[PDB]
């Protein structure tokens, strides 16, 4: 298919990354200005939230035989926008400590915002493939952009070794799923099959190896193993946007890959995406039991919660508000998330050179830092999915979805995680206000945020219609 | 065209299995270039001619001299590598090579279980490959311009001196 | 046995060799051609008397390296050391394998082509970092770095120079390459084209002003191999050059082989001069030039010409 | 007539081959020739089903993936020689500093 | 046809009989005639340039091959790709990636 | 207070001083048990290499590698070697090891007679010839108390003009060959075959004619020799303008050769930079204007 004004339209996020990402290379390589080229990014960021305006009053339209542009996609383009332009803002005040060169951060962070609005938009196992490691590899220069620490040396090292494997993984299921059915569109997968024999056991096979790729890059069990050692050893603006971006990206786009497949209603790969939801669930709440490391912590909180979104995910073609609750959950997650990991990336900048430890001591930070506590304690407590916040919304939302689709072992897992989710996220909430023995704009712009985000948390935890009529508003195409 | 498939076959799976369980670097890479020039020569008997010539001109032509450049940088004499043969030690290899055979018997499994009419090996040109490519791949096109830059810039980045 | 379909495949097999062992004789006596044109170029004869006209001097030098004793470095990689010549050797005579001499007489008519010629360069420069890494001389391993270097700086440029060539002809087929030259030679639209071509292609043969050395520890029949794979690859460059810009051996009244060789031999014989008379830039200068004005003149050469193309299209 | 099983299993006994290599090496070196290997027997795989329904869609799925194998080649060669400058080993069982 | 059996033989005939006498050749010379520094990072970064232009560059042959075939938006499409192509390039010598002297 | 006070022409395992009135100034006897121990350093030089008795400091910053570029040099200015430090391709410093071409010939000087002596003062700098005999037969004139005619003046003028010129096309062609053009040497040493017939002509030989005596030269010019001289001046300036516009005009030899290795006045004066070197940093300084000598001031 061919590319009309009306398509460019369509195009107009990803277009205004693009060209981000080309101004800010060429402001680079006219001088190297930190100030200059992070307003460069975050300007084209906007721009790019501020078009999704023009993107709607488009129409829902397939541009490309790979994308497909609908509220769907403008939601998780919003999303991805969102822990993009929160990921620059925490990265400033953290890049004004680096001694090395700090313009790339930004350029990096584009080109994986693009890698996400593809992932938004994408409709094809080409494009799916390609936003997967356009969001990757930048991460790849990310967490080991402080590669004189060690720490960030053993988490880039670890993080792109395990994702060339899953990339591999992932493009040998897909062309095993190829060879099958003949068309890389979503909706042909399957599509050669029928009277009872959409298990053919090649594409079964093929979506396999994609479910392997696919649960290493959502921190799902047992492709989880990475999740605490990369978001303890990346800078804190770089886990906030590998907990944020990366993971509401590759959940939208499979969750448009298990809508539109045929073989997204197999029974087969149904059991097998709940025996992952149910031991994510599980393993990720309790490997965070005895943690006194907040990052290793949220890594774990990140498996659990992704077994919760799949959860939701696996009742998609019986129910009908699975994906809305998706997008409730989503939104709050991405919330939860930004305010804690911008409290500790606030806490961690500036950057105190590689030779001094990073470590976190958050044990009485509300007698020197009394508004980032208070963030933290909304977020430990959005994260635990306890009422009056957004996250018990987005809880209260898969419980609806997994009721609904009788599916009573991820009933029962979802309880007993939150129980012990409640334990260790309440014993950080409390431990911010025990007793333990800045000054630019920037660092209040980051403030700014975290509290923003706790406020929006516990706004649409207490009154959540507004968020719920703007995702049933995303509707992407039957 | 079957008899050239099944050799190059055969070479490239010979040669890799040479490459995962050698000690020299160089003598691993070097295999590891028969390997893929076999590969190339199962694509050109599939009739994937611009997949062939790429797979010389780009796998065993750019990426491979870099993996020969980066050894030659670091002059691997095998210091703790030849010395300790560690991968050769039966109880390091037993696991993980009764896992790949597992995983290969049930890929294999699968792959029997499909419909195959056969390969024709027409050949497809790379005329047709550019129309498909700036056609209905034109946003692959672009955002793999995109990815190659961010390649090149994390590279960069971590690959320097001082 | 007698059969018109035999005949016709003994005929063609025996064309094939014919080129292959007139290339390389021509390679052998394009090193003793060298000797004597560089003796034209600097006022004097150059060997000119083993045999007549001194044109037995190329057997003596293959007697003597041939009878020259073998000798392979202690601490070296045996097979490495041997295979860089062989390297240096096959990779661009099997890239000459696709040059149409003559219509009719064509070793193989692929229709990859040029991309051929390309896969067969970059094998070409495994010769080269071989023969620095298997010596075990650490003057020869940086020599063989930096050559390396500087062939994949003028190699990531070679491709985007033959590309206007290709894109004028819509293929990349070598004979549809001189065929799109009927008319006017691809001198004249693809001059950029041309010159960058040429500039990648006296790089990634090595030759001047492109050329702690990786070839001291070789020496018997490995360093002949190690020349006259050089020479070959002068030829076959020269004859790509003829091929893809200069009509092949479209003329308009000698017979085309006679044309194509007359061609060639020109742009050997200037090979031979431009070893006469240009000095040796520095280093980081030759590497500087070929990333930061030849590849970016391929880039706008084939926007240019696609631009060109299109608009002349109604 | 060659069967399209016989090319998937080719690619499939390559890709296990590679991921075995990837494993069972300590050397960094030879764990991203491993990741290589893994990534090219899955782009023949892609190869062999394009050449089977006649379509230009496998070699551009192996184009993709051949880029992908470039880039992941550059920083991952980056990466250790990061690792051979600050730790003059390329022992990966050695980078294991974090854990639990 | 018999013209493409005919040139598959002799091509195959070329290439066995160029390595068949470069092998003789290295076999005559060993059996005639009696007997008796760290590199720096920038070749690293070369070869990484080279490798990352090199994908690009095939992305531009493929185009090359079918230019009115796609007709003015492939132009488009592959200009968009040349300009981000040249962007990078820019930056890489502009940042002194490029210089070999310090 | 000397920083290194090592030997400079002999080597470091050699026992006496030469130039002392009681070292015997005549070759020993060849003994090949000294030459394999010698090979024994050679080869055990790269390995026993200690950066302290050099005169450098910080012997491997871990990235500082050592290089050696001799002692085979292939090239018309000997041969010796220069041990390198270098970070990356940058010279961060360079001793060189010198006294592999000492010939003795101060020794000599006090084991020749005054007369004897000459054919060894043209070896001194060999592309030189007569220009090498000149101070030493000026120099021993002034001992003798004589004053040599006007036509001595002349043509010891003469010859030394003709080896200065000999010299100088050496010395541009092999810079040129060193730059990498080839072709120029070949040209510049058919101009010295030319200027090699002058001198055969009036002297008898072409390198070291040893022609100039004490109170004159050795022969009178032979009949004929203003022809050779004509026939080389009417030869050289197109020959000197073919070379300037071929190669010292060519911008790739200017890349190579412009601001390399610069140094000014006070940096010259304190190495007693002479020559060319020296008055191209502005300082007007020739001997045959400041202390005029042989009749130069009638020129
Ligand atoms: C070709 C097709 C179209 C392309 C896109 C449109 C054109 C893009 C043009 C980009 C221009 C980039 C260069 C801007 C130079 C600004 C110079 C300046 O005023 O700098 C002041 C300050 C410098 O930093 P500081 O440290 O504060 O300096 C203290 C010393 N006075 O810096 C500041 O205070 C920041 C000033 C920012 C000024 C620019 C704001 C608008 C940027 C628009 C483009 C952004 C991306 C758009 C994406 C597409 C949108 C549709
Ligand atoms: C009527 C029966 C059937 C219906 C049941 C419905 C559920 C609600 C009623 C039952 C609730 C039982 C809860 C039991 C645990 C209470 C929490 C607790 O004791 O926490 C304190 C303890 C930490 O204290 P300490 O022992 O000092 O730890 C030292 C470690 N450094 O904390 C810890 O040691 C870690 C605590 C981890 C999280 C708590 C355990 C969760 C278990 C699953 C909860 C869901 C219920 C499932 C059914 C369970 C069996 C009835
Ligand atoms: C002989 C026993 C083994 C001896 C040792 C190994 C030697 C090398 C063997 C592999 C390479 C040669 C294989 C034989 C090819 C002979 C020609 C042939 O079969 O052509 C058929 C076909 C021609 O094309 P098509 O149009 O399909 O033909 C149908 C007729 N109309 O052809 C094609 O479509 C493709 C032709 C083959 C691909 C090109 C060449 C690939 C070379 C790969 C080398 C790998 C490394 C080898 C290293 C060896 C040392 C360890
Ligand atoms: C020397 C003389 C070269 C003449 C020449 O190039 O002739 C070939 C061709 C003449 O045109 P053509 O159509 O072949 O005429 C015969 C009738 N069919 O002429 C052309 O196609 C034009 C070739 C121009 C080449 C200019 C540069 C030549 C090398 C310097
Ligand atoms: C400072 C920032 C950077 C600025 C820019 C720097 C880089 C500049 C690079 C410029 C590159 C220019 C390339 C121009 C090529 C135009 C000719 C061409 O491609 O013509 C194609 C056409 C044949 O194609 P077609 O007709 O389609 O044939 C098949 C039939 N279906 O051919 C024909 O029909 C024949 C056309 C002949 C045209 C001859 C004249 C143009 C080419 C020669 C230019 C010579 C320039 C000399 C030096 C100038 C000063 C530098
Ligand atoms: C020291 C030796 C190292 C190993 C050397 C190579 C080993 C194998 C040697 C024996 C080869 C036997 C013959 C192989 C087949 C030849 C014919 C052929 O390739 O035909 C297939 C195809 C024909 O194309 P065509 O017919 O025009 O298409 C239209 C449809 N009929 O044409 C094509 O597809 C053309 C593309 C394939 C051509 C492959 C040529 C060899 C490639 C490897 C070179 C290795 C160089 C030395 C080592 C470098 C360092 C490792
Ligand atoms: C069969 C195919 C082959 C057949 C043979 C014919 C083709 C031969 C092609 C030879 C190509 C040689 C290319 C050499 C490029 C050298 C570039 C370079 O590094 O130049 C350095 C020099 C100074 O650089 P700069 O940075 O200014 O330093 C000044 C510091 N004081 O910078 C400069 O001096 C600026 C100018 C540099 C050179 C420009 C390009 C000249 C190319 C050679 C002349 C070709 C003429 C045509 C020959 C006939 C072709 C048929
Ligand atoms: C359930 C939704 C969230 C409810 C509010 C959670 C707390 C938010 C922060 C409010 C301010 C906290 C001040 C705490 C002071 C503690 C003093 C202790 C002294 C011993
Ligand atoms: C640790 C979590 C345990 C969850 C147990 C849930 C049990 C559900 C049983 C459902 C049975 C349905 C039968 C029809
Ligand atoms: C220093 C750290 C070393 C880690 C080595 C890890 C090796 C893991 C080997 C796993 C072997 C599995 C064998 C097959 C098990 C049964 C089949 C799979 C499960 C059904
Ligand atoms: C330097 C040129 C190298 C050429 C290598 C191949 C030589 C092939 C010779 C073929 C001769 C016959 C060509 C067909 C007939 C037309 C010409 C007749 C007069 C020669």
């Amino acid at each position: 298919m061919t590319i009309t004004p009306q398509n460019l339209i369509a195009l107009l996020p990803l277009l205004i990354v693009g060209l981000t990402v080309v101004v800010v290379m060429l402001s680079i390589a006219w001088r190297r200005n930190h100030f200059l080229n992070a307003t460069l990014s975050v300007i084209g960021l906007n721009a790019a939230l501020v078009s999704l305006w023009f993107v709607g009053q488009a129409g829902a339209m397939d541009v490309t035989p790979l994308m497909r542009v609908d509220g769907f996609a403008m939601l998780y383009t919003g999303l991805v926008l969102l822990a993009s332009l929160a990921t620059c803002t925490f990265a400033y005040p953290w890049l004004e400590g680096y001694n090395d060169n700090k313009d790339e951060f930004y350029l990096l962070v584009l080109i994986a915002a693009l890698g996400g609005i593809l992932l938004a938009n994408a409709n094809h196992l080409a494009s799916l493939f390609l936003g997967i490691e356009l969001i990757s590899l930048p991460l790849f220069g990310l967490v080991g952009y402080a590669f004189r620490q060690k720490r960030s040396l053993e988490a880039s090292i670890k993080y792109t070794i395990l994702s060339a494997a899953a990339s591999s993984f992932l493009l040998f299921g897909m062309a095993l799923v190829y060879a099958q059915s003949g068309d890389l569109s979503f909706v042909a997968l399957g599509k050669n099959l029928g009277d009872g024999m959409l298990n053919e056991p090649l594409l079964l096979a093929g979506f396999g190896l994609m479910i392997v790729g696919l649960g290493f890059k959502l921190s799902l069990v047992p492709f989880h193993l990475w999740t605490p050692d990369v978001y303890q050893g990346a800078p804190a603006p770089v886990s906030t946007f590998l907990a944020t971006a990366s993971k509401i990206a590759i959940f939208g786009v499979v969750m448009r890959l298990f809508l539109y497949a045929p073989v997204g209603d197999s029974e087969a790969i149904r059991v097998v995406l709940a025996i992952i939801a149910f031991a994510s669930i599980i393993f990720g709440n309790l490997m965070a039991l005895s943690q006194t490391n907040i990052k290793r912590l949220l890594g774990y909180s990140s498996i659990s919660h992704l077994g919760y979104l799949l959860v939701a995910l696996i009742a998609l073609q019986t129910g009908e508000m699975s994906m809305e609750a998706v997008g409730v959950y989503l939104a709050g997650y991405l919330f939860s998330s930004l305010g804690a990991f911008g409290v500790v990336s606030l806490m961690s900048s500036p950057y105190r050179g590689p030779d001094a430890d990073s470590l976190f001591s958050y044990r009485g930070l509300f007698w020197h830092r009394p508004i980032l506590a208070a963030v933290m304690t909304v977020m430990m407590l959005s994260l635990a999915g306890i009422p009056m916040t957004l996250g018990f919304i987005g809880k209260f939302y898969v419980l609806a979805v997994g009721v609904q689709a009788h599916l009573w072992w991820l009933v029962g897992a979802v309880v007993v995680g939150s129980a012990i989710g409640l334990y260790y996220y309440l014993r950080v909430a409390v431990s911010l206000y025990l007793h333990a023995p800045p000054s630019n704009w920037q660092y209040s712009a980051g403030g700014i945020v975290v509290l923003i985000s706790a406020l929006l948390v516990l706004v649409l935890g207490v009154w959540p219609q507004p968020l719920i009529s703007i995702v049933r508003l995303a509707m992407p195409l039957m | 065209m079957e008899f050239a498939f099944y050799i190059c076959g055969l070479i490239a799976i010979l040669a890799t299995l040479r490459v995962i369980t050698h000690t020299n670097p160089v003598h691993a890479l070097l295999y590891l270039i028969i390997s893929l020039l076999a590969i190339s020569g199962v694509f050109f008997s599939l009739g994937a001619y611009f997949a062939g010539a790429l797979e010389i001109i780009v796998y065993a032509g750019a990426i491979m001299v870099l993996f020969v450049f980066v050894v030659m940088m670091l002059n691997l004499g095998g210091s703790e590598i030849e010395q300790e043969r560690q991968w050769l030690k039966p109880q390091v290899w037993i696991g993980p090579a009764i896992l790949s055979a597992i995983m290969l018997v049930v890929i294999v499994y699968a792959i029997l279980g499909v419909n195959d009419q056969g390969i024709d090996g027409t050949p497809i040109s790379a005329k047709a490959v550019g129309i498909t490519l700036f056609g209905p791949y034109v946003l692959a096109v672009e955002l793999a311009s995109m990815l190659l830059l961010a390649g090149l810039v994390v590279a960069f980045h971590v690959g320097r001196e001082e | 046995w007698i059969s018109p379909e035999l005949i016709e495949i003994l005929l063609t097999i025996l064309k094939a060799v014919v080129i292959l062992l007139v290339v390389v004789t021509c390679g052998a006596f394009m090193s003793f051609g060298e000797r004597r044109l560089l003796g034209l170029f600097q006022n004097r004869y150059g060997p000119n008397r083993v045999g007549w006209g001194g044109s037995l001097q190329l057997v003596a030098d293959m007697i003597k390296m041939f009878f020259k004793e073998d000798w392979i470095p202690k601490f070296s990689d045996r097979v490495i050391f041997t295979l860089a010549p062989m390297i240096a050797f096959t990779s661009l005579l099997l890239a000459f394998a696709i040059v149409p001499v003559s219509p009719g007489w064509v070793v193989a008519d692929l229709n990859i082509g040029i991309l051929f010629f390309l896969m067969m360069a970059g094998l070409a420069v495994y010769a080269v970092l071989f023969a620095g890494w298997s010596s075990n001389n650490k003057y020869s391993l940086l020599g063989a770095m930096r050559a390396s270097a500087q062939t994949l700086s003028y190699e990531v440029f070679l491709g985007l120079s033959l590309m206007g060539v290709v894109a004028q002809a819509g293929s990349f087929n070598m004979t549809d390459i001189v065929n799109s030259q009927a008319h006017v030679w691809n001198v004249i639209p693809q001059f950029f084209g041309f010159i960058t071509f040429a500039i990648a292609g006296v790089a990634v043969c090595h030759r001047h002003p492109f050329d702690d050395g990786y070839h001291i520890e070789y020496s018997g029949m490995k360093f002949g191999l190690f020349f006259v794979g050089e020479y070959i690859g002068i030829v076959t460059i020269s004859a790509l050059m003829v091929t893809l810009f200069f009509g092949g051996w479209q003329g308009p009244l000698l017979p085309p082989f006679i044309w194509f060789a007359l061609k060639t031999a020109f742009f050997m014989m200037m090979f031979i001069l431009i070893r006469a008379s240009l000095p040796r830039p520095r280093y980081d200068q030759v590497m500087s030039f070929g990333w930061k004005i030849c590849l970016p003149l391929t880039l706008i050469n084939l926007l240019v010409t696609a631009a060109v193309i299109l608009w002349q299209a109604q | 007539m060659i069967p399209l099983q016989h090319g998937l299993i080719l690619a499939a006994i390559l890709f296990v081959l590679g991921l075995t290599g990837l494993v069972i090496r300590r050397n960094l070196l030879f764990m991203l020739i491993g990741l290589e290997i893994m990534i090219n027997a899955s782009a023949l795989a892609f190869v062999v089903a394009g050449s089977y329904w006649g379509q230009t869609d496998g070699q551009v799925m192996y184009i993709l993936a051949i880029s992908l194998a470039a880039a992941e080649a550059s920083i991952g060669l980056a990466l250790l020689l990061q690792l051979h400058r600050r730790r003059q080993n390329l022992n990966i069982d050695s980078v294991s500093e974090m854990r639990g | 046809s018999t013209e493409v059996i005919a040139h598959h033989w002799a091509f195959a005939i070329f290439l066995i009989v160029a390595i068949g006498l470069c092998c003789l050749m290295l076999v005559g010379g060993w059996f005639l005639g009696g007997r008796a520094l760290r590199l720096s990072a920038k070749f690293y970064l070369v070869a990484m340039f080279f490798v990352i232009f090199d994908v690009e560059a095939l992305y531009l042959f493929a185009w090359s091959t079918s230019i009115r075939e796609s007709g003015w938006v492939g132009f488009v499409e592959a200009a968009i790709f040349i300009f981000v192509l040249l962007a990078g390039l820019v930056y890489l010598v502009r940042i002194g990636a490029l210089d070999w002297t310090p | 207070g000397h920083p290194n006070l090592r030997r400079i022409m002999m080597p470091q395992t050699w026992k006496g001083h030469p130039l002392r009135k009681d070292y015997p100034a005549r070759a020993t006897e060849f003994s090949p048990f000294e030459l394999t121990k010698a090979k024994q350093d050679l080869e055990m030089e790269a390995l026993t290499f200690k950066p302290e008795e050099w005169g450098m400091k910080r012997g491997t910053n871990e990235d500082f590698m050592f290089l050696n570029l001799g002692p085979n040099h292939p090239s018309a200015h000997g041969a010796f070697r220069i041990v390198l430090q270098l970070d990356g391709e940058e010279i961060v410093d360079c001793v060189p090891d010198i006294g592999y071409h000492h010939r003795g010939a101060e020794k000599m000087g006090e084991r020749q007679s005054w007369h004897s002596y000459i054919p060894y003062t043209d070896r001194i700098e060999y592309l030189g010839g007569c220009v090498n005999e000149m101070p030493y037969v000026l120099a021993v004139e002034k001992l003798a108390g004589i004053t040599v005619p006007d036509r001595v003046n002349v043509i010891r003028v003469m010859l030394s003009e003709l080896f200065r010129i000999n010299s100088h096309l050496l010395y541009i062609s092999t810079f040129i060959q060193d730059v990498g053009a080839m072709t120029p040497v070949f040209f510049a040493f058919t101009d010295r075959q030319k200027i090699y017939d002058l001198v055969e002509a009036i002297t008898g030989f072409r390198m070291h004619p040893a022609w100039f005596r004490i109170g004159g030269v050795a022969h009178d010019l032979p009949r004929g020799w203003d022809r050779l001289l004509r026939e080389f001046l009417d030869w050289m300036p197109k020959r000197l303008a073919s070379y300037e516009k071929a190669a010292l005009q060519n911008t790739i030899l200017k890349g190579r050769s412009q601001g390399v290795a610069a140094y000014g006045a006070k940096e010259a004066l304190e190495w007693g930079t002479t020559g060319a070197g020296l008055r191209a940093t502005g300082i007007d300084f020739d001997v045959r204007k400041a202390r005029p000598y042989s009749g130069y001031e009638n020129f």
